[PDB]
């Protein structure tokens, strides 16, 4: 989970906690949804 | 007796909407009225109405001249420079007043054209032609329209009427009061591939000639308000529930399989609410709506409700099960009490308010069981004595000002801050509890069923409010059918705890006299603080002693302060023989705390909660000991917990950890407990053994016999040990060493927690106890050490909060891959981010929780954003921050959050009244003074809340940091 | 034997 967390968050859009910090904490950026209910209230597993 | 302030009365009215653009934002409509003139020389009739485009009026077929003029808009001008808050809500309630439907008032006035007064002089009926046009609402109708292409019913837009109390102005022309009962025709003309829902029963469905729009009709024969009145269009799920056949559930669409499972235990709350009262339900349907974006989180209307899609979980979701069970029960409670029988006045509101919060709560107590009752009760009643010591006090049923302690007027429901509706809600429930209190249950439940058989027998007739006001309660006739029913009369009841607006409070000190084995009770009231008032009735007091346990009423005059009351033997310490409890049980205790002289293990002023009142007794420590191990009472549990903070002795650690250890202890009370324990062991550092508080017990709970620091693989099936086993390292990690840092034992046992987490195995979730371990995390952090105010960076950060940023950025970045329920582990890791720069770790930047508060984004993240942008501009004085703030309440599409911005920045304010701040500006009393003044003016509660903020900033008198 | 979702998605990215 660290690896794809790292692999998403390098070839993306990305935000960080520190000035300039992309290699240690990447943080994958947030995008905004059309309809958030959808992607929240629904089961992923069932 | 009823007689109505307006001069007319109305006996039915058609709503017709057409024309409902999605794109637009739009509807067109017509709405016709019957009225029947009670008095000769009607002329002016007074309508309300807001937002409305009104185009033409036919009184007759004939057309008639309209004047509207809305006060209410710009409640002061905006060329007046008063800047106190007395003089706007002075104002703000003479506005309210202006367009009053309770008065005779009203914001259109049509006048009745002059080839009528023949027809209106001798009382003849009237049908008034109002044909109106929403261009673009800012309030009532909320369009959510989604900007994914295809047609409307394939990207999921939506309509529904939203607003509190009258708000059904807001989108077509009324008398908008609760005393105007009409029969209701409803017609609506929506797309083919949408339904619309609304009150009354569904009588047909036709087609327009080019088969592309149909259109609903909706008849109402039980006589409603014109605020009862709902509506909902959208391409919704329709679900027929299983069990009884009128409950129809609509969702929004792909959220059929969550609705299937959530409204699957309705019948159960219809069944409860139809078998303690004796009428069936009232209405001939039910309906359940389901919608996005929504003004409160549960809208009871006639025959309909309407809940947030928030509230839909599935059957793998634990922890939003029993909120959402409520949610169910307290809007089947509304429709039986606040629907079908409605409101005489104003006053008379706190009847059906206590009357729909004490069924619920009966409902409650069968259903989770009376400790969650007296749990819920006393949660209820602590909620409502912090509010009424905080700010002057709730006043149930005034006189019309009459409460004057406070910075609003309380003759109109939309002038009243939303804390104190809230409060108004929870005590006038109390208050009806005190009411079965003095007068028992089966009486109480009789008086209901006596007003639900007097409405529906008054529900049937067809004669226009000869017998259609006997639907509306008062208190006089509320308070003559309790005395018809019983004999007895609860008028000092009512004098004292609603018509007086004041709690009481209680200091208790006791002492044992050995010679006359007498107990001296001393009870002394605080009734000279700004909330009290004085008791003088009879107290219920009851002291366990090795006898067993006694209740004994005390007399608690004005003069009185010591109370003799009598003790029995100790032959129970002679031999040792089990000691009766409350309860017809009894049990070994261990007497070697207790006192030789005195039998008495423990005493309770007032256990039963029946007055509203604050207790603080002073008892010993090995008492509270006592009460906390063998009391068979929640609340006494739970304030012994409370008690035994102040006494740090390892008797008390041993009598918590014996809590924790014991199941057949209700989970609420160990829960307490973990952070009693917590508290205890950080104040008695440098006396404390062994291990950090409950690790030990967490590896004895929770974890593996073989392996102690690898923990159990989930499994939370038992609802108990779930909810212990995810509140217990919360509470561990408030644990302090001798120099003020969490230790590095706990830290580490939490993060083997988050690490050896497997949950590949149970039926449930595991959202809730991963966030709770995001939690925990964030309670570890101490304040750094900043030297010299240095810059924090990558390379001088904690060894410790290294360990913890990477555990929430990769908690965060799998969130965003594998989403959680509620996005719980965002709101969680949001809040951890926001602790990590409240101390001196993470540089203080707002931009992620400026990107986590825009408007696509779940409205948890949401508002978790918004609270941590109200908290960074109160600590680091940011301006723009503070602008930024305000322009969203100005300009933001869901209401709700509007409100919760206005909520939190009064809760957190940037600054108070006594504070100077560098935000003192004349530029900032002006942006709130014009957001009292105007744009909040379509919401009525964005201007409570704007009140409520520039009372919190600003006090009552001028703005001092003024010219 | 069958991968969990974690390591699932990282196979499939």
């Amino acid at each position: 989970e660290r690896a794809l967390t790292r692999f998403m968050a390098k070839t993306g859009e990305t935000q960080s906690l520190f000035k300039d910090d992309v290699s240690t904490f990447p943080l994958i950026a947030a995008r905004p949804f059309t309809i958030p209910y959808l992607t929240a209230l629904l089961p992923s597993e069932l | 007796g009823f007689e109505s302030p307006r001069p007319y009365k109305l006996t039915h009215q058609v709503v017709c909407i057409n024309n409902i653009n999605f794109q637009r934002k739009s509807v067109v409509g017509f709405v016709e009225l019957t009225i029947f003139p009670t008095v000769a020389n009607l002329n002016r009739i007074k309508l309300n109405s807001k937002q409305c485009r009104i185009y033409r009026v036919r009184i007759n077929d004939l057309e008639a001249a309209f004047i509207y003029n809305d006060p209410t808009l710009e409640v002061c001008h905006s060329e007046s420079k008063q800047r106190n808050l007395n003089y706007f809500s002075n104002a703000y309630a003479a506005a309210v007043s202006a367009v009053d439907p309770d008065a005779g008032n009203g914001e259109l006035c049509i006048k009745v054209p002059s080839e009528l007064w023949k027809h209106v002089d001798e009382l003849k009926v009237l049908k008034i032609h109002i044909n109106f046009s929403l261009d673009q609402p800012k309030g009532g109708l909320h369009f959510v329209v989604p900007s994914v292409e295809g047609s409307m019913a394939e990207r999921g837009a939506h309509v529904f009427s939203c607003g509190y109390q009258n708000s059904t102005r807001f989108w077509f022309p009324c008398v908008d009061s609760y005393s105007e009962l009409c029969t209701w025709k409803l017609e609506f003309t929506v797309d083919a591939a949408m339904v619309a829902v609304s009150n009354g029963d569904l009588v047909e469905t036709v087609y327009t000639h080019d088969m592309r729009k149909k259109t609903f009709h909706y008849m109402l024969t039980i006589p409603t308000a014109a605020s009862n009145i709902s509506l909902a269009i959208g391409p919704f799920e329709i679900l027929v529930d299983p069990y009884m056949h009128e409950v129809t559930h609509f969702c929004l669409p792909q959220l059929l399989p969550l609705l299937k499972h959530t409204t699957s235990y309705l019948h159960e709350v219809f069944e409860f609410y139809e078998e303690i009262l004796t009428c069936r339900y009232p209405y001939s349907c039910f309906k359940t709506v389901f919608i996005d974006e929504a003004y409160v989180e549960v809208a009871a209307y006639a025959s309909m409700s309407i809940f947030s899609t928030n509230l839909l979980h599935s059957a793998m979701i634990i922890d939003e099960t029993p909120l959402t069970r409520r949610c169910l029960a307290q809007s089947l409670a509304q429709q039986f009490f606040g629907c079908f029988i409605s409101r005489m006045s104003w006053s008379d509101e706190w009847v059906l308010k206590g009357i729909s919060g004490y069924i619920y709560g009966l409902w409650m107590k069968k259903t989770f069981g009376v400790n969650e009752y007296r749990h819920w009760i006393k949660e209820e009643l602590d909620k409502i004595v912090a509010y009424e010591l905080k700010t002057g006090g709730v006043l149930l049923h005034p006189i019309f000002n009459p409460a004057s302690h406070l910075h609003f007027s309380i003759k109109h429901p939309h002038t009243l801050s939303w804390e104190y509706y809230s409060m108004f809600q929870c005590k006038a429930h109390l208050v009806m509890r005190l009411i079965e209190n003095r007068i028992s249950m089966e009486f109480m439940l009789q008086v209901f069923n006596k007003l639900l058989s007097l409405a529906s027998t008054a529900s049937s007739q067809k004669f226009q409010s000869h017998m259609w006001s006997q639907m509306l309660v008062s208190t006089s006739g509320f308070l003559k059918s309790i005395s018809n029913v019983s004999g007895k009369d609860i008028q000092p009841l009512i004098k004292q705890w609603v018509d007086q607006s004041g709690v009481v409070k209680f200091y208790g000190s006791f002492a044992f006299n050995r010679k006359r084995n007498v107990l001296e009770l001393e009870i002394k009231q605080d009734y000279t603080s700004p909330g009290t008032q004085k008791y003088v009735g009879p107290l219920k007091v009851t002291v366990q002693e090795l006898d067993g346990s006694f209740n004994h009423t005390l007399q608690i005059e004005e003069n009185s302060l010591k109370h003799d009351i009598p003790c029995h033997s100790k032959s129970r310490r002679n031999k040792k023989k089990k000691i009766p409890l409350m309860n017809g049980e009894e049990v070994d205790m261990d007497l070697s705390a207790m006192d030789a002289d005195s039998p008495l293990l423990w005493i309770r002023i007032d256990p039963d909660m029946s007055v509203l009142r604050k207790v603080e007794f002073e008892q010993a420590d090995f008492m509270w000991q006592y009460q906390l191990r063998y009391e068979r009472d929640v609340v006494a549990q739970q304030e012994s917990i409370l008690a035994l903070e102040k006494f740090p002795t390892p008797a008390s650690r041993l009598a918590l950890t014996d809590i924790l250890e014991q199941e057949q202890c209700f989970y609420r009370v160990r829960m307490s407990a973990c952070f009693c324990l917590a508290k205890i062991a950080n104040s008695m550092v440098s006396t404390w053994t062994g291990p950090p508080a409950m690790k030990s017990l967490f590896t004895r709970m929770f974890c593996c016999k073989s392996c102690p620091n690898i923990v159990k693989t989930n499994n939370f099936m038992s609802f108990q040990s779930y909810f212990l086993q995810k509140t217990m390292p919360v509470a561990m990690a408030l644990l302090r060493d001798v120099h003020n840092l969490c230790p590095k034992e706990v830290l580490t046992f939490i993060l083997d927690l988050i690490k050896y987490n497997d949950n590949r195995k149970n039926k449930f979730s595991d959202n809730y106890y991963r966030a709770e371990m995001i939690d925990a995390l964030a309670n570890s952090v101490t304040p750094a050490v900043s030297v010299n105010n240095e810059v924090r960076t990558l390379d001088n950060l904690n060894p410790d909060v290294r360990l913890i940023l990477e555990e929430i950025t990769r908690f965060l970045n799998m969130e965003k891959l594998l989403p959680s329920y509620r996005h719980t582990i965002t709101v969680s890791c949001l809040r951890a981010i926001r602790v990590l720069q409240k101390n001196g770790h993470v540089p203080s930047d707002p931009a992620l929780f400026k990107s986590y508060a825009e408007y696509g984004h779940f409205v948890d993240i949401r508002i978790a954003a918004l609270e941590a942008v109200v908290d960074y501009t109160k600590v680091d004085r940011s301006y723009e921050e503070l602008q930024w703030l305000l322009n969203m309440i100005q300009n933001d599409p869901v209401p709700y959050v509007r409100h919760k911005i206005l909520n939190m920045l009064t809760k957190n304010p940037p600054f108070t009244k006594n504070m100077e701040s560098p935000l003192c500006n004349e530029a900032l009393v002006d942006q709130l003074w014009k957001l009292m003044n105007s744009g909040t003016s379509h919401d009525w509660r964005l201007r409570c809340g704007a009140v409520d903020l520039y009372f919190t900033l600003f006090g009552l008198s001028r703005p001092s940091c003024l010219p | 034997h069958e991968l969990s979702v974690e390591q699932q998605l990282y196979y499939k990215e």
